[PDB]
């Protein structure tokens, strides 16, 4: 087995790294880029903690290969902060009380964030399929939803 | 109403600014120089005895740094958050699937595995209890001490015989709740390690951090002011991390390899190890007149604690005194008996046996306000404990007992949004 | 005298470990991920306003994160552990050499360096104050408000004008000590972040963390509960570590960069910048009996606190009211008097005053002595505090009160390790 | 400037570090091999605190520059415990009472134990020039010569 070179855009930044290919995104990113924020609470792509915006789009890193994320866009929780603060996703999230033991918040945020990036007044409905991949078992999705729907109003203005 | 200047406030918790930002630490989130990786090797039979454990080709692979049993404990080798039933490593023998044989320390995650599959084991398989009915039977094979019979309790009040016998009403009923497991979203985690100055610390996901504490000190034969529990920012419990999980199987390698420790449960080893809620069986029968009024209950339940006790002393206990609902009954009688099972380890599941007995007590009562003609909710507004009522257990309550607001604000309510 | 469990015993230190196991931190034995390096732009000149300061070239090297002045500081700039007269970047003039004018937070020292190095300045230069005679001159610049002495004591006790009349004996001498530097072997160190959790923090070689707080808390404008001072293992103080050293100028690069700053200072920054003892003249004048009895002691001192106040005001009077030694004297009179000079500054130095003091009045009591032809540990004894003596402020002392045994036991000792 | 190659035994194994030259052998220790017990108290030979024992000889490392450690062997105070416990001369440096801040300790340890590693029976007298290069602000150094006196009977005593 020989180490692949991998490019993509981590966070806002070029990054580039020559690592072996026998790992998931998950672990890369947890590991070889120090983002702990990317929670594991399955391993088999159920629980959406350790999802991540790549290209746009959410996915569960925990079911692809380190490899995969070559020539990507990817944005973490990390990611999200604006120059160190709470994005007003992140705000909302923090007022509306959708925070519990906050391991799943990671995740809700990016999905919530992908949502709002590509429709920014969508349905209640919408907003639930959108997040239906990210288990909580905390706050019974209630408060974590009444967040977007919050982020969403003051988006208006 | 009655003014306050932050209570009952809205207020932004005082931790979820890093729970939003991500920079917030669970257990599994931290890192140390030259730390060492932990995997538990565990039982696939249920119960049995070990004839023969080989570690030796474990040990020999260029990687890893220990590999141990419980000859390497220099403390104690029994635990539990009640009953001390629990080994931190096999000695006695397996009464469970995935109990801990054996543990090992690596350089990485897949040494440790490695290790792992390169440990040998032989046994010599016992009566595999899995049924209550089988566990009570005096001719079942002991699974602690000389009986499988955990715990048992009686509750009487007033006299049921009798007042059995003043009811217009009767109902009888048998009950039955399954096992379930908390599910917390993070997997068990924790790490161990001597700090700078020389303190023997774990970081872990857990409930009780000073209760941890004295199990790893037991174990390690240490004051317990020489060892220091961090409960990290923990991803929920719901009752599933009170019991010990990797704080002694931690710690017990980084004083042998002083290391540090890390051991992140998969989802499965987690749920495969975690304690269970306590599936429960009772026999209820609960006399009315017409009127509504309760008269008498009567209550005869089992429960299946598994293979070890954990809260199971506590859930009997809560049970007992709870299956005859919030309702005055001055007639009470209540017989409870938990038994040992090569079945999951059950212990604390939020509810503590209430849920359990909540099904049974709850059924009964809309089963009189069916056989009554009675709305479900008056038929309980009658029977609410209120201040000055008598509890089962001769105690008056004496202040805070607002049941019946909660069974009129929430049908009014329902009517509101569902038509009741 | 008195049967101690285990006081007195020569117990093992409870941080020793550490020390000689070379696992115990000091400051700049700390590092963390993405920390940056910081460096200070001091003054080259002792009095004087800054007629410009160009920051552009230093901000402009890659590698540089941050490059501020005192426009930076959203909160206080006046500090001091008694007075308030030290800013924490200079603003409206230069004191002393060493100044601190802006900070420097970069990727690696050398950056830093190159960034220090990159930064001009042009001063319009005052008068240097180096005396106390000129200091005192009124037409003499004033280096804060209005005069440059800063404290004033006058101890008055019984009648001294009287007294030295009815003496047989009266020895007058002027004294002075130096200028010195505490000299800990571990130069001032280090490193601010915000933690897992936000919590704004600063590791430091201190003397007292929670003073250290309240200054940083005040400059970023933050409760004390919001700013977290760890006393890191620190390499000794002596009281040269009392006075705030980095832990605003690596706060504020953290709040502005938001990341770890790590600060170590050279030996010769360091000594340069952290306080030193107080250097006075005392003139004195002590009277006594033939038979070696002390009636009056009368002393005129002058301090040079150097260009910031630090524990001036600790030091005038603790030397003011120990200045006629630990004896009886039935009549004092003591006057100070203290000044601001463009000098390093003069804070506390193991004694407070008082290591300056006995070189006066030990040396006025060996004097008589000699006079009188008594020996010198007699003439002490003599006129020795005893419990019941009254002191120059008015005070009896009322109990542990050992000079005897001292003045004995070290003359027995004496007489027998040198020939006493 | 070109890096170099540096192979030397450090505590007790053979290390390989490709590094720039432009270093003191201090900053190798400290940065690239992370042991901080070696101290940094003054950066031009004076306090003793970034002493190490270098192919048996305590060294000043604030004096060296990092390619000279090339072939030799060097112990700092990380590599006198043994096992993760107190050696005997660590023991003594407990409980005699030669420790206050610590941070002369690191460099006072390295000098008595290259001293008694040449020499296990020294004459108080021989003890006190060994150690003269490490300076100590702090004990007045008499405990800490007690401290390897009483290191030197002991191991004595070990004549069992
Ligand atoms: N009068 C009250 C009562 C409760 N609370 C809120 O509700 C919480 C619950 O308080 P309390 O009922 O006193 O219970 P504990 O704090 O002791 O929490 C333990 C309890 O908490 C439960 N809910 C959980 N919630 C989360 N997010 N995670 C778990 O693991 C949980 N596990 C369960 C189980 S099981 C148990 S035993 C408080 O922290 C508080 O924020 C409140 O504001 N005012
Ligand atoms: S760990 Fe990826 S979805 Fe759960
Ligand atoms: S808040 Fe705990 S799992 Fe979502
Ligand atoms: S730092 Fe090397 S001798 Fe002082
Ligand atoms: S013990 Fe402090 S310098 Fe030596
Ligand atoms: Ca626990
Ligand atoms: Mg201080
Ligand atoms: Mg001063
Ligand atoms: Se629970
Ligand atoms: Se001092």
């Amino acid at each position: 087995m020989n180490k692949i070179t991998i490019n993509l855009n981590l966070n806002g930044e070029a990054r580039s790294i020559v690592t072996e290919p026998n790992k998931r995104l998950l672990d890369l990113l947890r590991e070889d880029f120090g983002l702990t924020s990317v929670k594991e609470g399955c391993s088999e792509g159920e629980c959406g903690a350790c999802t991540v915006i790549f290209n746009g789009d959410p996915v569960t890193t925990c079911c692809m290969l380190a490899g995969q994320a070559d020539e990507s866009t990817i944005i973490t929780l990390e990611g999200v902060a604006e120059d160190g603060k709470p994005s007003l996703l992140q705000q909302c999230f923090l007022e509306a009380g959708a925070v519990q033991c906050g391991y799943c918040t990671p995740g809700m945020i990016l999905t919530a964030k992908a949502l709002l990036d590509k429709n920014p007044d969508p349905t209640d409905e919408e907003i639930t399929v959108a997040m239906s991949g990210n288990l909580c078992r905390c706050t019974g999705y209630i408060k974590i939803h009444a967040a977007v729907r919050y982020a969403v109003e003051r988006c208006a203005n | 109403g009655k003014d306050y200047q932050v209570l009952g406030k809205n207020k932004v918790k005082v931790d979820s600014l890093e729970k939003v930002m991500g920079t917030a630490k669970f257990a599994a989130d931290y890192s140390f120089p030259d730390m060492l990786y932990a995997g538990v090797f565990r039982s696939t039979v249920p119960h049995a005895r070990i004839v023969s454990l080989d570690l030796s080709k474990a040990r020999a692979i260029d990687g890893v740094e220990a590999v141990l049993d419980y000859h390497a404990i220099p403390g104690k080798n029994r635990f539990g958050i009640i009953i001390k039933d629990e080994p931190c490593l096999v000695d006695d023998k397996v009464r469970r699937y995935g109990d801990a044989i054996a543990v090992v320390a690596a350089q990485t995650p897949d040494l440790v595995q490695e290790a792992l599959d390169a440990i040998t084991i032989e046994y010599e398989e016992l009566e595999g209890i899995f049924t209550m009915e089988r566990a009570l039977e005096e001719d079942s094979p002991a699974i602690h001490g000389d009986t499988n019979i955990h715990q048992v309790k009686h509750l009487e009040y007033g006299d049921v015989d009798a007042a059995f016998k003043q009811c217009d009403i009767v109902v009888e009923d048998t009950y039955s709740t399954h096992r379930l497991t908390h599910m917390f979203i993070e997997p068990d985690a924790g790490v161990s390690y001597y700090d700078n100055e020389g303190m023997l610390t774990v970081v872990v996901s857990t409930q009780n951090p000073h209760y941890d504490r004295g199990e790893v000190a037991g174990m390690l034969a240490l004051p317990n002011s020489k060892v220091r529990i961090i409960q990290a920012t923990t991803g929920g419990g719901f009752g599933g991390k009170l019991d010990l999980s990797v704080q002694c199987h931690c710690a017990l390698l980084t004083y042998h390899t002083k290391k540090p420790v890390k051991m992140v449960r998969s989802r499965e080893e987690s749920t495969t190890v975690s304690s269970k809620r306590h599936p429960m069986t009772m026999h209820c029968k609960t006399g009315a007149t017409k009127d509504g009024r309760l008269q008498a209950v009567q209550v005869e339940m089992f429960g299946d604690t598994g293979a070890y006790a954990s809260y199971g002393p506590a859930v009997i206990t809560r049970a007992t005194v709870h299956c005859m609902g919030p309702y005055v009954v001055p007639n009470v009688r209540v017989d409870a008996k938990f038994v040992y099972t090569n079945n999951p380890m059950s212990g604390a599941f939020r509810g503590f046996g209430v849920p359990q007995a909540s099904v049974c007590h709850e059924g009964q009562m809309n089963a009189l306000a069916k056989a009554l003609g009675m709305d479900p909710i008056d038929i309980r507004i009658l029977n609410a404990h209120q201040v000055g009522a008598k509890l089962a257990t001769g105690q008056v309550l004496e202040n805070s007992v607002g049941l019946i607001e909660t069974l009129e604000k929430a049908r009014e309510k329902a009517v509101e949004v569902m038509g009741y």
